[PDB]
């Protein structure tokens, strides 16, 4: 499922702002 | 009509405070350190006491050196200016600002209840009436905003705050800029960055408003739109012009999602010639009442465990490091004005 595949993504804790 | 009539006092009261921005309203010396609330690149926020009033506040400290390093100078003068100017039911307000020799600081009310993101993650996903009671006051916030000539440009739920009322405070101004043409900063968060950002195009407001619709999807689905193990591979899934919804998602959310996720900016909702009023009229909002929901009549859906007005078990623990001040002023001219 969609979920299970975000759950054991590398992504699902606090995410960092990006810029140059 | 009773809207603009709104904006344009809440305008006048903005430009006054932008033209003459507050300085220096406090020290280092008159609040107590308690906890280290979160953590970044730059800088860090901690829960501190106010021992003249007894009021507890969050503290970001930034480290002037850290924040040159990072090229972060222009971006963080905006923050603040922007901070002491603006006035909004939904965002979080500062009561303090001020530097020594090696940083600076901004003080502004502290929100026990926590980051929308953390409930969203453990609860794993809202109820679409739960996310239209949310989502209902970031549009109106960025109604606010965007008619000050601002572009938030970080909406996240890591950056809005739940009150003991269960209402939003939105949080982190550090890439905010009050600008009436485009702009070109590659800044944001990854899983919210709209596609004319990624390929490095001059965008406008309505990357807020891609963001909204991000937004919106993870708290309903319980997931982003566009997820992956690397920034770079979300880019991809982004500018392809292609999104999936949940089998849970009602007909009325996929809708507006499909009119925000909009990649052509000629038909992305928020942008068009009636503006936020093709948002606010859409039929997901049917059942907002949003003089209500400004005024905060509206029962919230969720309200956070009050445990003290110092209490900090709805936030993560981090490593707490000592608060160091040179005897030497660090980048004076950089930061002059704030
Ligand atoms: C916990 C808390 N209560 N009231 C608050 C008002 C603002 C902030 C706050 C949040 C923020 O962004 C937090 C999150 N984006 C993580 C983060 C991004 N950049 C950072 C730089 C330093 C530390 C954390 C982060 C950023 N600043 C604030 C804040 C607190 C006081 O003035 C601004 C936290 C508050």
């Amino acid at each position: 499922t969609t979920y299970a595949d975000f759950i054991a993504s590398g992504r699902t804790g606090r995410r960092n702002a990006i810029h140059d | 009509e009773s809207v603009k009539e709104f904006l344009a006092k809440a305008k006048e009261d903005f430009l006054k405070k932008w033209e003459n921005p507050a300085q220096n309203t406090a020290h280092l010396d008159q609040f107590e350190r308690i906890k280290t609330l979160g953590t970044g690149s730059f800088g860090r926020v901690m829960l501190v006491k106010h021992m003249e009033t007894g009021n507890h506040y969050a503290m970001k400290i930034l480290d002037k050196q850290k924040v040159v390093k990072l090229k972060q100078i222009e971006h963080t003068l905006n923050e603040k200016r922007i901070l002491q100017a603006v006035n909004f039911p939904f965002l979080v307000k500062l009561e303090f600002s001020f530097k020594d020799n090696s940083n600076l600081y901004m003080v502004m009310e502290y929100v026990p209840g926590g980051e929308m993101f953390s409930h969203l993650r453990r609860i794993g996903r809202f109820s679409e009436p739960h996310a239209r009671f949310y989502a209902a006051q970031i549009v109106l916030t960025f109604e606010y905003l965007h008619s000050l000539d601002l572009i938030y440009r970080d909406l996240k739920p890591e950056n809005l705050l739940i009150d003991q009322q269960g209402y939003i405070q939105v949080t982190d101004f550090g890439f905010a800029k009050r600008v009436k043409g485009r702009t070109w900063t590659l800044c944001g968060t990854p899983e919210y960055l709209a596609p004319e950002i990624i390929l490095s195009k001059g965008y406008n407001k309505a990357v807020d408003w891609w963001a909204l619709g991000v937004l919106i999807y993870e708290m309903a689905a319980g997931y982003p739109p566009f997820f992956a193990d690397q920034p770079i591979q979300i880019y991809e899934k982004i500018v392809s012009g292609k999104v999936r919804f949940p089998s849970h998602f009602s007909s009325d959310l996929k809708d507006l999602l499909r009119n925000l996720l909009q990649v052509d900016l000629t038909k992305r909702f928020g942008n068009l010639k009636n503006g936020v009023n093709d948002i606010k009229n859409h039929k997901w909002f049917a059942t907002t009442d949003w003089i209500a929901i400004y005024q905060r009549k509206v029962e919230a859906p969720f309200i956070p465990k009050f445990k003290g007005p110092g209490d900090t078990s709805n936030f993560d623990d981090y490593e707490e490091e000592e608060i160091r001040v040179s005897i030497n002023e660090k980048c004076g001219k950089e930061f002059s004005e704030f």
